[PDB]
């Protein structure tokens, strides 16, 4: 549950080389979503027509709020009312939790934002912006801190606000819940004036009456709709019995909140809701859980593949994060740091280096390839590739198997059995075949996960050619040319590979009518 | 919006796939952002872009 | 501040009354906090001093009254009940943390009292018991009259009611006298923003976790805490638990860097015993392998009905109490106060189901009395007692009270980790006085209380003392393989004077013989060939 | 303060190791409890005595 929880975006400041693909994916991004797991970042929207009406149900942002180049005349954020600034925007000293550049509209309109839990507000260059001015963010700023003039005549205020307000008209007055407080209740919020109309320490924002259980968010945990110190642990100490008992009222903590399951990209471990596992345990169910004996080999994954970390994956079995193979991995590139500093140059790396992810059986991020070069032909590196989790996914389309421009001929990935919550994306690879044919869905865990397979070669020019799937393969598909590269197979299954019948292959026994196995029969 | 070019060093070697780099400071802060070639995208310019208008299979 | 251990018989009491009284004194006399319940019951004498409760600080379980006489009940520094065990007459109604009954005493005074944090209170049958109805329960209680006498007023001073006849008998309030904004805890004042953490028990005396009264759980560098401070600590901005350096175990109220030793560690705390997830490795409650090994779990008395359970055992979690009833057989009664199923007689023979135990967990405790409860050699395989949980005030880790037993016969017990002996009035018992208990002690603190067995003098005319081969550490029995320690060598459990009387002993050390290789008789060393 | 017979059930089976069942009646409820014999404690007597005077060793 949640509502509906987002995750927000990293890529910060960036300019999108199309801007209706960006609309797109921002909007597919946003809509229906009420809390937004990250940053919401609202970046590079020319265009005054476009329909902002994704942001209509967004209520809570954790990380911080990036609006920049959005040139649409009214920018309203019709439910937002809590910006927590876990992480927050800054430029390469001050940092922002609310930070609005280079923008073209004449009115930013957030009438419920009652209260910004860390950082700072800051305007620049908005030259047709207004009211913002007539705000009077130390109301709204945690802290209890001012915070950061236009070009055009500005409308006065609804003569309802008494103070300040967003837009025009009387729902856009700015609402005080902690300047119009008597001084009775110094460090908290009041719904009212008079001096027993204080609230309770823990709510964040607003509140309407004087308990924890009426806030409207929680400056600590919130456990569907009250505020605690702490969330109800799932194994609770017994003091008398001296017994650490298994608690039936306990909940997983995630974030801020108090969940009772955990949201598809993460891990429950210890009562607590992580992203990644620990060294000592095993992702299994969604739930890191001992493992038995020596634990599977987990190293981190990379934001780009190179000759610096290629070795780091040696002897790996699960890789925690994503690959990224692109036509840099193979060309070898200049890399920078975030200081804007001259990083090292990595020396080019052929294809044959990539038989280093033979033992990986796991990505828990997503696999994307675009990589191109002239002995780069097969997939075949990641032949005991089992499943990708979309624990982590890439910015458009939701992709955990994004093949994107890529010099392949053949995926030749067998025992790929499972992508989970993710999408695939195969397009424009003028010379990969076998996609075509590909049921997905098969691999796929949810029938509401999406597949995009566009621009590739021509499943007839396939055919042609002869580079089809073998005729022992079921309506399925396959992965490469080979007798062992069947999604699924519509006779009988021997070992990794699919003959006719077990009468082949001397001896096997069939103790299935699918499969036959090997012997030292009947 | 205007913008000034990023120094001949930082040119040569930052923005990726014939990408144009330029330079916007704010409040004399000089951040450097970086125009992308058609069909690329990214900080750098380092990624392929992929269409999102095709219709799903 | 002294601990006690409360009792749990109910209205039940010894015939001699007098006793009883002086039962009570002993008990809760100079005590400051009392572990278990509090059951004041039987006084009919008024004129008894009743001083013991005057030290009384907090009471974990319930408090019952019952048939005390005495005029004046003062509890004069009582503060809080917990209520973590609560009084019932039948288990479908309601459980008491307090309950006064068939009692004769004018007045109940617990000034000071502030909280009751689990259970009801009920006043049932009492004649000249007054006040209690002007006081407001709905203060002290979380969640949950006709005395045909005239009663006094409270004092004009008192604004709502009191407990007693004085000023000092009012009735203070910290709960209901509070600013709305503070549901859930006690204020310290009037004004809103004026309330203690939530983190504390009974009152408080300013907002912060270390201006409270009671901690409501634990007790940590004088601050209290919901809960001890973790040993993986999360991360709500990038999801992810990060190691504590500052992690603490909890240790039931209080939080201590390491655990006693003689508890495990799951996780976060210091426990007594595993879960079926998990199994002992160390010191820790590591998750099992594949298959987890079969638990043993104690019974609260050993029965011809559960003895079957303990077949095959190793570690024994829980504790041992073979009873007189054990011996005798007795008619079970469940929870519900309806007859259960009767249990035969147990014979002493089957005992040798523990010949197989090597660990008790809990503490052992052996009371039974019966001609051919001689011994202890069932117990012959025992090497630990962990005394995790203890028996009695006395704190009790091994506890042999007027047992049929002659002799020990534990040649194995090398350890105690926790907790006191306690061996009394085994009027044929032997050799317990010549054991030097301090050395199967693991802590030199932990105490021993060795009275009225069979006196030194009449053992030694029977010969059923020590062999010449055990040292001043004593013996378990009259054999030569019960020595606590030899003397000087030691062949296969058993303590000789010299290897050579043994043909097949080859001296392996200064204190050590070792049996022969099958092969040959005697040996210049240890090996097949070595002859 | 009165006290009357136990059921026979009650009366007979019990309180062990010599004791006497008495009942009272406390808000209409039946309870059962016990005059436990020299020596003898608990709800049912069934725990021996420990003796609290001796100093220990
Ligand atoms: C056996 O297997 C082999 C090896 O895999 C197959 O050979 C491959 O065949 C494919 C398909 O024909 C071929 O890729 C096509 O290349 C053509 C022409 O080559 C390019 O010419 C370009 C311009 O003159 C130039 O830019 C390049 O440098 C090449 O020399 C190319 O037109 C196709 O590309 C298009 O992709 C576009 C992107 O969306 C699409 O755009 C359309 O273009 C139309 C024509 O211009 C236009 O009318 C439309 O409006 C639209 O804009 C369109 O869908 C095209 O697909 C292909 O990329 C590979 O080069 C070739 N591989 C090798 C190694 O030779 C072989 O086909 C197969 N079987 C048989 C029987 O041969
Ligand atoms: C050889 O082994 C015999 C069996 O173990 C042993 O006989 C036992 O001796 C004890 C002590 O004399 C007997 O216990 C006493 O029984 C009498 C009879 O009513 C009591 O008066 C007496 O009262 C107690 O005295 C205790 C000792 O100081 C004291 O703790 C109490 O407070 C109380 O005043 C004892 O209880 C026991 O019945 C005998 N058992 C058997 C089976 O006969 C021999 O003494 C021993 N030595 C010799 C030389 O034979
Ligand atoms: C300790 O007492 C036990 C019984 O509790 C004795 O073992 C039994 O002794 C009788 C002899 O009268 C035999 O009838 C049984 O067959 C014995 N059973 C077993 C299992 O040994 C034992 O003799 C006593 N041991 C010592 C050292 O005194
Ligand atoms: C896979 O790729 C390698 C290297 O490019 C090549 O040698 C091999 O023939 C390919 N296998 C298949 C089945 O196409
Ligand atoms: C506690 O009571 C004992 C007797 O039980 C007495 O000797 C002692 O003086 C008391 N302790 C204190 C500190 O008053
Ligand atoms: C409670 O008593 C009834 C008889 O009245 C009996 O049948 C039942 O077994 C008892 N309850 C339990 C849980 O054993």
């Amino acid at each position: 549950h949640h509502h509906k929880i987002c995750i927000g975006t990293k890529s910060r400041l960036s300019v999108p080389s199309n801007k209706e693909h960006h609309y797109r994916n921002l909007r597919d991004r946003y809509t229906n979503c009420t809390y937004v797991d990250g940053n919401l970042e609202l970046t590079w929207l020319p265009n005054e027509n476009l329909d902002l009406s994704f942001l209509d149900n967004i209520r809570e942002v954790t990380g911080y709020i990036l609006i920049s180049h959005v040139d649409v005349k009214k920018v309203v954020f019709p439910k937002l009312q809590i910006i927590r600034g876990r992480t927050l925007f800054s430029l390469s000293e001050e940092k922002y939790a609310l930070f609005v550049t280079y923008s073209k509209m004449y009115t930013l309109e957030i009438p419920d934002l009652r209260d910004v839990l860390n950082g700072q507000v800051g305007f620049h260059n908005n030259y047709n912006l207004c009211h913002m001015r007539t705000i009077q963010w130390s109301e709204i700023v945690s802290n209890g801190t001012d915070a950061y003039a236009p070009e055009r005549e500005c409308p006065k205020c609804h003569e309802s606000c008494t103070h300040g307000c967003w837009g025009e008209g009387p729902k856009n007055c700015q609402k005080f819940s902690k300047l119009t407080c008597s001084p009775q209740c110094a460090g908290g919020r009041c719904y009212g004036p008079k001096p027993r109309e204080c609230c309770h320490l823990f709510c964040a924002g607003g509140c309407t009456g004087p308990t924890q259980k009426d806030c409207i968010a929680c400056k600590n945990f919130f456990d569907e709709g009250v505020c605690k110190e702490e969330c109800p642990p799932m194994r609770k100490y017994n003091p008398t019995t001296y017994v650490l008992e298994t608690n039936p009222e306990g909940k997983y903590a995630y974030g801020a909140t108090c969940v009772k399951e955990c949201p598809g990209h993460l891990l429950r471990d210890n009562g607590a809701c992580v992203r990644s596992c620990p060294q000592d345990k095993m992702d299994k169910g969604g739930e890191c859980v001992p493992c038995n004996g020596p634990c599977p080999k987990t190293c981190p994954g990379v934001t780009v593949l190179h000759a610096g970390n290629i070795d780091s994956f040696r002897n790996c079995t699960v890789i925690d994060g994503n690959i990224r193979i692109l036509d840099q991995t193979f060309s070898g590139f200049q890399d920078v740091y975030a200081n804007y500093t001259m990083g090292p140059r990595y020396i080019p790396l052929d294809p044959e280096r990539l038989e280093v992810f033979s033992t990986v059986k796991e990505i828990t991020g997503y696999l994307n390839i675009e990589g191109t070069h002239p002995q780069f032909r097969n997939l075949s590196y990641f032949r005991n590739l089992e499943t990708i989790h979309g624990r982590q996914l890439m910015e458009s389309m939701f992709a955990a198997l994004a093949i994107v421009k890529s010099s392949l001929y053949s995926l030749e990935m067998r025992n790929l059995k499972q992508i989970s919550s993710g999408s695939v994306v195969i397009q424009h690879n003028r010379d990969l075949c076998y996609v075509s044919n590909i049921r997905w869905p098969a691999i796929q865990k949810e029938p509401e996960q999406k597949v995009w397979v566009n621009e590739n070669l021509r499943a007839d020019l396939c055919e042609k050619n002869g580079t089809i799937c073998s005729d022992q393969c079921n309506e399925d598909g396959c992965w490469g040319a080979g007798t062992d590269q069947c999604l699924n197979c519509k006779n009988f299954n021997f070992n990794g590979t699919c003959i006719a019948d077990c009468g082949y292959i001397s001896n096997a026994y069939k103790f299935d009518n699918r499969t036959c196995k090997i012997c030292h029969c009947n | 919006f205007p913008t000034y070019k990023c120094p001949e060093t930082f040119d040569a070697w930052y923005c990726l796939n014939d990408a144009h780099c330029f330079a916007v400071k704010i409040a004399d802060l000089p951040v450097y952002s970086c125009e992308c070639a058609i069909g690329f995208m990214g900080q750098r310019c380092e990624y392929k872009e992929i269409d999102n208008t095709y219709l799903p299979k």
